[PDB]
């Protein structure tokens, strides 16, 4: 338990020390072990060192882009069914509604629609969920019900680079460079580390003989 | 070779030999570039990420290919059909401000060229006089001796080799010439330094930034292509170079805080 203050330090640092732009000045290295992409931030007279998951990089953009730009499939129902809230304002302003398959026909609220998977069953109480989802939102334009954000977390996970994947510097510039598309891209949505810092890069005084006299 | 003198200096080689460093670089696992101004190369060793100093291991590298084939060299043919791109010694030393009067850098010359039948013979650097013998602001360097196959040095440190031929190598000491010769053409061996451009500064010209992504790529290749593997299969790694290797990450640690989904 105590070990994950060693956790909690790095994804600090990171917060402080990264922004979205340092990702696009980033270089890359080259890959460790089939599942590292080691890259260099030299900016301004700093100069570092991070280590980048391959998988959980490109997991976090992968997720993020679903949840994003997603509509979820939804079954036209044979009887239009009324709701009750107050939290009114909040579905007849949101097309969020639309994107987790929820079509409406705008105290007086009427569901057209209803999201539908072959591997589980949508109600009421995830219409409601969205809705509370909502007033904890910051973005609400990719805001997503459990359900639906469950099934994307698998789908970024299942498309993603796997470890042990051999990439090219194309690739790995490419995954390194998205997360400067995306907010404190700190986690995958499973909560595991997409980067950390390896090191600092301050006073190495290198092998010279060949340029003095 | 016949020489009391290279085996002396092999012998040195072997006492300063790092046994568990070798084994480090016999079994590396190339990662990249870090930095190629400061010359910094990462690569994985087990469980280990460590960062090197490239500059250092080639200088030992060409040292020991050097000590090896003193004598038996291949030449690298620097003369074209253009007798404008010729490299005159007096023209190189031109680069060095404190050697302020042509008598000066006709001192260095007049050594090395006086010497030129043994920098032929022994280590493929072939010096040349275009007009009458005596014209030293006319001697010329037509060959530089073959250490790797797939690889030719920048001649962007050819004043210094010159000027350090000239000055640093005790000419008057059989091992101590010898020794010194080796290190001169390992020291103009090592890959150039190449200093960090800004590619986000628009204040820097359209031309300096491909050419510097053009220097960044031919070490890149350099390294990974023919430097590295030729480390991995020779590289014999003296006690002094322990400073030059450093450990960075270490895979068990790595493991505890990046997990699987
Ligand atoms: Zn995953
Ligand atoms: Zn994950």
């Amino acid at each position: 338990k105590d070990e994950l203050e060693d956790f909690e330090q790095g994804e600090k640092y990171l917060t402080l020390t990264v922004s979205k732009n340092d990702f696009k000045k980033m270089e890359v290295v080259g890959q460790f072990n089939l599942g590292f992409i080691i890259v260099t931030r030299k900016v301004d007279n700093k100069y570092d060192l991070f280590i980048v998951d391959q998988h959980a990089s490109d997991e976090k953009y992968n997720f993020e882009t679903l949840q994003a730009v997603t509509v979820f499939k939804s079954q036209k129902l044979i009887i239009p069914q009324p709701v009750e809230l107050s939290e009114l304002v909040v579905l007849d302003n949101l097309p969020v509604f639309e994107k987790n398959g929820f079509k409406l026909k705008i105290s007086r609220v009427k569901l057209l629609s209803l999201p539908t998977s072959k591997q589980t069953l949508f109600d009421l109480g995830d219409f409601n969920e969205l809705i509370h989802l909502i007033k904890e939102d910051l973005r609400r334009d990719n805001i997503r019900c459990s359900k639906i954000r469950s099934m994307f977390a698998m789908r970024a996970c299942r498309s993603s680079i796997m470890i042990g994947k051999p990439l090219n510097k194309k690739t790995m510039t490419r995954v390194v460079h998205n997360l400067s598309e995306l907010d404190k891209p700190w986690n995958c949505p499973h909560g595991r580390p997409t980067m950390r810092h390896l090191m600092e890069l301050r006073d190495w005084s290198s092998f010279s003989k060949d340029y003095e006299i | 070779v016949n020489l009391t003198s290279i085996k002396k200096l092999r012998e040195k080689v072997d006492d300063s030999i790092h046994r568990e460093l070798t084994d480090i670089f016999a079994n590396l696992n190339y990662v990249g570039v870090v930095d190629e101004e400061r010359r910094l190369a990462a690569i994985q060793h087990d469980l280990k990420l460590f960062l090197i100093d490239y500059g250092s291991v080639c200088y030992e590298l060409f040292y020991q290919i050097g000590l090896t084939d003193f004598a038996n060299f291949g030449k690298i043919n620097l003369q074209s059909t253009n007798v404008s791109d010729d490299i005159v010694l007096y023209n190189l030393l031109s680069e060095f401000d404190e050697l302020n009067d042509d008598a000066s850098k006709e001192k260095i010359i007049s050594k090395i060229w006086d010497m030129s039948s043994m920098l032929n013979e022994y280590y493929s650097i072939e010096l040349v006089n275009d007009g009458l013998d005596n014209d030293l602001k006319s001697v010329k360097l037509k060959s530089l001796p073959l250490l790797l196959k797939g690889y030719i040095p920048s001649l962007v440190k050819l004043p210094f080799f010159i000027y350090r031929l000239g000055k640093e190598v005790d000419w008057e000491d059989e091992q101590e010439c010898l020794d010194g010769i080796l290190r001169e053409i390992a020291l103009l061996y090592i890959p150039d330094m190449v200093p960090k451009v800004d590619t986000s500064d628009a204040s820097l010209s359209e031309d300096e930034k491909a050419q510097f992504i053009n220097r960044k790529e031919h070490i890149s290749s350099l390294l990974e292509h023919v430097l590295f593997p030729c480390i991995k299969r020779r590289f014999l790694a003296p006690r002094h170079i322990l400073k030059d290797v450093v450990e960075i990450a270490n895979l068990p640690d790595l493991y505890k805080v990046f997990e699987r989904c």
